[PDB]
Protein backbone atom coordinates (compact mmCIF):
# COMPACT_ATOMS: atom_id res chain seq x y z
CA UNK A 1 0.00 0.00 0.00
CA UNK A 2 0.98 3.65 0.82
CA UNK A 3 4.72 3.94 1.80
CA UNK A 4 5.00 7.77 1.35
CA UNK A 5 6.63 9.56 4.36
CA UNK A 6 4.22 11.47 6.63
CA UNK A 7 1.66 11.06 9.40
CA UNK A 8 -1.15 8.45 9.30
CA UNK A 9 -4.31 7.62 11.26
CA UNK A 10 -4.55 4.09 12.77
CA UNK A 11 -8.21 2.91 12.38
CA UNK A 12 -10.30 -0.20 13.25
CA UNK A 13 -13.81 -1.53 12.33
CA UNK A 14 -13.80 -4.02 15.31
CA UNK A 15 -16.16 -1.49 17.06
CA UNK A 16 -19.11 0.71 15.88
CA UNK A 17 -18.34 2.41 12.49
CA UNK A 18 -14.62 3.15 11.76
CA UNK A 19 -12.79 4.21 15.03
CA UNK A 20 -9.34 5.96 15.17
CA UNK A 21 -7.34 4.07 17.89
CA UNK A 22 -4.19 6.19 17.24
CA UNK A 23 -1.63 7.79 14.86
CA UNK A 24 1.82 6.98 13.41
CA UNK A 25 4.80 8.18 11.36
CA UNK A 26 5.93 6.62 8.08
CA UNK A 27 9.62 7.38 7.46
CA UNK A 28 12.26 5.51 5.38
CA UNK A 29 9.65 2.76 4.61
CA UNK A 30 9.09 2.05 8.35
CA UNK A 31 5.83 2.75 10.24
CA UNK A 32 6.39 4.02 13.82
CA UNK A 33 3.63 4.08 16.48
CA UNK A 34 3.04 3.58 20.26
CA UNK A 35 2.66 -0.04 21.48
CA UNK A 36 -0.65 0.72 23.33
CA UNK A 37 -2.32 1.78 19.95
CA UNK A 38 -1.77 -1.59 18.02
CA UNK A 39 -0.77 -4.01 20.90
CA UNK A 40 1.78 -5.41 18.34
CA UNK A 41 -0.96 -6.40 15.80
CA UNK A 42 -0.45 -6.38 11.99
CA UNK A 43 -1.83 -3.41 10.01
CA UNK A 44 -3.43 -3.07 6.52
CA UNK A 45 -2.35 -0.33 4.03
CA UNK A 46 -4.32 -0.67 0.75
CA UNK A 47 -4.34 -4.46 0.16
CA UNK A 48 -0.69 -4.50 1.49
CA UNK A 49 0.10 -5.80 5.06
CA UNK A 50 2.46 -4.18 7.62
CA UNK A 51 4.05 -6.75 10.01
CA UNK A 52 5.59 -5.69 13.39
CA UNK A 53 9.46 -5.66 13.32
CA UNK A 54 10.49 -4.24 16.77
CA UNK A 55 8.51 -3.45 19.92
CA UNK A 56 8.88 -2.73 23.66
CA UNK A 57 5.90 -2.42 26.07
CA UNK A 58 8.05 -0.43 28.59
CA UNK A 59 9.16 2.19 25.98
CA UNK A 60 5.50 1.83 24.68
CA UNK A 61 6.95 1.93 21.07
CA UNK A 62 6.61 -0.38 17.94
CA UNK A 63 8.04 -0.26 14.35
CA UNK A 64 6.53 -1.99 11.22
CA UNK A 65 8.52 -3.25 8.14
CA UNK A 66 11.94 -2.24 9.52
CA UNK A 67 13.92 -1.07 12.58
CA UNK A 68 13.10 2.22 14.46
CA UNK A 69 14.34 5.09 12.19
CA UNK A 70 13.68 8.34 14.23
CA UNK A 71 16.81 9.53 16.19
CA UNK A 72 16.18 13.29 16.74
CA UNK A 73 16.08 14.66 20.32
CA UNK A 74 14.46 17.71 22.06
CA UNK A 75 17.42 20.15 22.52
CA UNK A 76 16.21 20.91 26.13
CA UNK A 77 15.58 24.66 25.37
CA UNK A 78 13.57 25.31 22.16
CA UNK A 79 9.75 25.23 21.62
CA UNK A 80 8.31 22.20 19.74
CA UNK A 81 4.99 21.37 17.88
CA UNK A 82 2.45 18.51 18.51
CA UNK A 83 1.50 17.85 14.82
CA UNK A 84 -1.72 16.41 16.36
CA UNK A 85 -4.20 14.20 14.37
CA UNK A 86 -7.43 13.96 16.39
CA UNK A 87 -10.24 11.47 15.53
CA UNK A 88 -12.53 12.98 12.81
CA UNK A 89 -10.47 16.23 12.57
CA UNK A 90 -7.70 17.51 10.24
CA UNK A 91 -3.99 17.40 11.19
CA UNK A 92 -3.22 20.57 13.29
CA UNK A 93 0.17 21.88 14.62
CA UNK A 94 0.05 23.02 18.32
CA UNK A 95 3.29 24.83 19.35
CA UNK A 96 4.72 24.71 22.95
CA UNK A 97 8.02 24.73 25.02
CA UNK A 98 8.46 21.30 26.71
CA UNK A 99 8.46 20.81 30.54
CA UNK A 100 10.20 17.81 32.22
CA UNK A 101 9.55 14.24 33.44
CA UNK A 102 12.21 13.68 36.20
CA UNK A 103 12.90 9.90 36.81
CA UNK A 104 15.57 7.75 38.56
CA UNK A 105 16.96 6.85 35.04
CA UNK A 106 17.04 10.46 33.69
CA UNK A 107 14.91 13.48 32.65
CA UNK A 108 12.51 13.38 29.61
CA UNK A 109 10.72 16.26 27.76
CA UNK A 110 6.95 16.47 28.39
CA UNK A 111 3.91 18.31 26.84
CA UNK A 112 0.68 19.29 28.76
CA UNK A 113 -1.62 19.46 25.64
CA UNK A 114 -4.72 17.26 26.40
CA UNK A 115 -6.44 15.50 23.41
CA UNK A 116 -8.42 12.33 22.65
CA UNK A 117 -6.30 9.18 23.29
CA UNK A 118 -6.96 8.63 19.52
CA UNK A 119 -4.23 11.31 19.00
CA UNK A 120 -1.77 8.77 20.63
CA UNK A 121 1.17 8.39 18.19
CA UNK A 122 1.00 11.96 16.88
CA UNK A 123 4.58 13.20 16.21
CA UNK A 124 6.34 16.03 18.15
CA UNK A 125 8.73 18.05 15.90
CA UNK A 126 11.69 20.44 16.18
CA UNK A 127 12.32 23.61 14.10
CA UNK A 128 13.67 21.53 11.15
CA UNK A 129 10.59 19.22 10.93
CA UNK A 130 12.50 16.24 12.49
CA UNK A 131 10.41 13.86 14.71
CA UNK A 132 11.93 14.10 18.25
CA UNK A 133 9.25 11.66 19.65
CA UNK A 134 5.59 10.57 19.89
CA UNK A 135 2.68 11.92 22.00
CA UNK A 136 0.35 9.73 24.08
CA UNK A 137 2.26 8.12 27.04
CA UNK A 138 2.37 10.15 30.30
CA UNK A 139 0.35 11.13 33.36
CA UNK A 140 -2.88 12.83 34.69
CA UNK A 141 -1.89 15.73 37.09
CA UNK A 142 -3.68 17.29 40.15
CA UNK A 143 -5.42 19.64 37.62
CA UNK A 144 -7.01 16.59 35.87
CA UNK A 145 -5.35 17.46 32.48
CA UNK A 146 -2.93 14.99 30.72
CA UNK A 147 0.86 15.55 30.30
CA UNK A 148 2.65 13.31 27.74
CA UNK A 149 6.30 12.31 27.56
CA UNK A 150 8.17 13.02 24.35
CA UNK A 151 8.68 9.19 23.82
CA UNK A 152 11.59 8.56 21.36
CA UNK A 153 13.15 5.22 20.31
CA UNK A 154 16.80 4.34 19.62
CA UNK A 155 18.05 3.98 15.98
CA UNK A 156 20.59 1.06 15.50
CA UNK B 1 -7.08 -6.30 10.93
CA UNK B 2 -6.53 -2.63 12.04
CA UNK B 3 -5.81 -0.34 9.00
CA UNK B 4 -4.00 3.06 8.56
CA UNK B 5 -4.98 6.21 6.47
CA UNK B 6 -2.44 8.98 5.47
CA UNK B 7 -2.87 12.51 7.05
CA UNK B 8 -0.06 14.94 5.95
CA UNK B 9 3.58 15.99 5.36
CA UNK B 10 5.86 16.22 8.47
CA UNK B 11 6.30 20.05 8.59
CA UNK B 12 6.83 22.85 11.11
CA UNK B 13 4.14 25.53 10.42
CA UNK B 14 5.20 29.23 10.34
CA UNK B 15 2.33 31.08 12.14
CA UNK B 16 0.92 28.06 14.11
CA UNK B 17 -1.02 28.33 17.47
CA UNK B 18 1.50 28.66 20.42
CA UNK B 19 -0.16 27.26 23.65
CA UNK B 20 0.94 24.75 26.36
CA UNK B 21 3.06 25.29 29.53
CA UNK B 22 6.37 23.67 30.77
CA UNK B 23 5.91 21.85 34.14
CA UNK B 24 8.65 20.10 36.25
CA UNK B 25 6.93 16.81 37.38
CA UNK B 26 8.60 14.03 39.51
CA UNK B 27 7.72 10.80 37.59
CA UNK B 28 8.19 6.97 37.87
CA UNK B 29 7.55 4.19 35.24
CA UNK B 30 6.11 0.65 35.89
CA UNK B 31 7.29 -2.55 34.07
CA UNK B 32 3.98 -2.36 32.02
CA UNK B 33 4.97 1.08 30.53
CA UNK B 34 2.64 3.26 32.73
CA UNK B 35 4.08 6.58 34.09
CA UNK B 36 3.09 7.77 37.64
CA UNK B 37 3.70 10.97 39.75
CA UNK B 38 6.16 10.76 42.74
CA UNK B 39 5.29 13.44 45.40
C1 LIG C 1 -2.46 1.98 27.94
N1 LIG C 1 -2.07 3.36 27.69
C2 LIG C 1 -2.84 4.38 27.27
C3 LIG C 1 -2.01 5.49 27.20
N2 LIG C 1 -2.33 6.80 26.80
C4 LIG C 1 -3.57 7.36 26.90
O1 LIG C 1 -4.55 6.72 27.28
C5 LIG C 1 -3.71 8.81 26.51
C6 LIG C 1 -3.00 9.25 25.42
C7 LIG C 1 -3.09 10.59 24.98
C8 LIG C 1 -3.88 11.48 25.63
C9 LIG C 1 -4.63 11.08 26.76
N3 LIG C 1 -5.41 12.02 27.38
C10 LIG C 1 -6.11 11.64 28.43
C11 LIG C 1 -6.10 10.33 28.96
C12 LIG C 1 -5.32 9.38 28.36
C13 LIG C 1 -4.55 9.73 27.21
C14 LIG C 1 -0.76 5.05 27.60
N4 LIG C 1 -0.80 3.76 27.90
Amino acid sequence: GETTDGVYRVMTRRLLGSTQVGVGVMQEGVFHTMWHVTKGAALRSGEGRLDPYWGDVKQDLVSYCGPWKLDAAWDGLSEVQLLAVPPGERAKNIQTLPGIFKTKDGDIGAVALDYPAGTSGSPILDKCGRVIGLYGNGVVIKNGSYVSAITQGKRE
Amino acid sequence: DMYIERAGDITWEKDAEVTGNSPRLDVALDESGDFSLVE
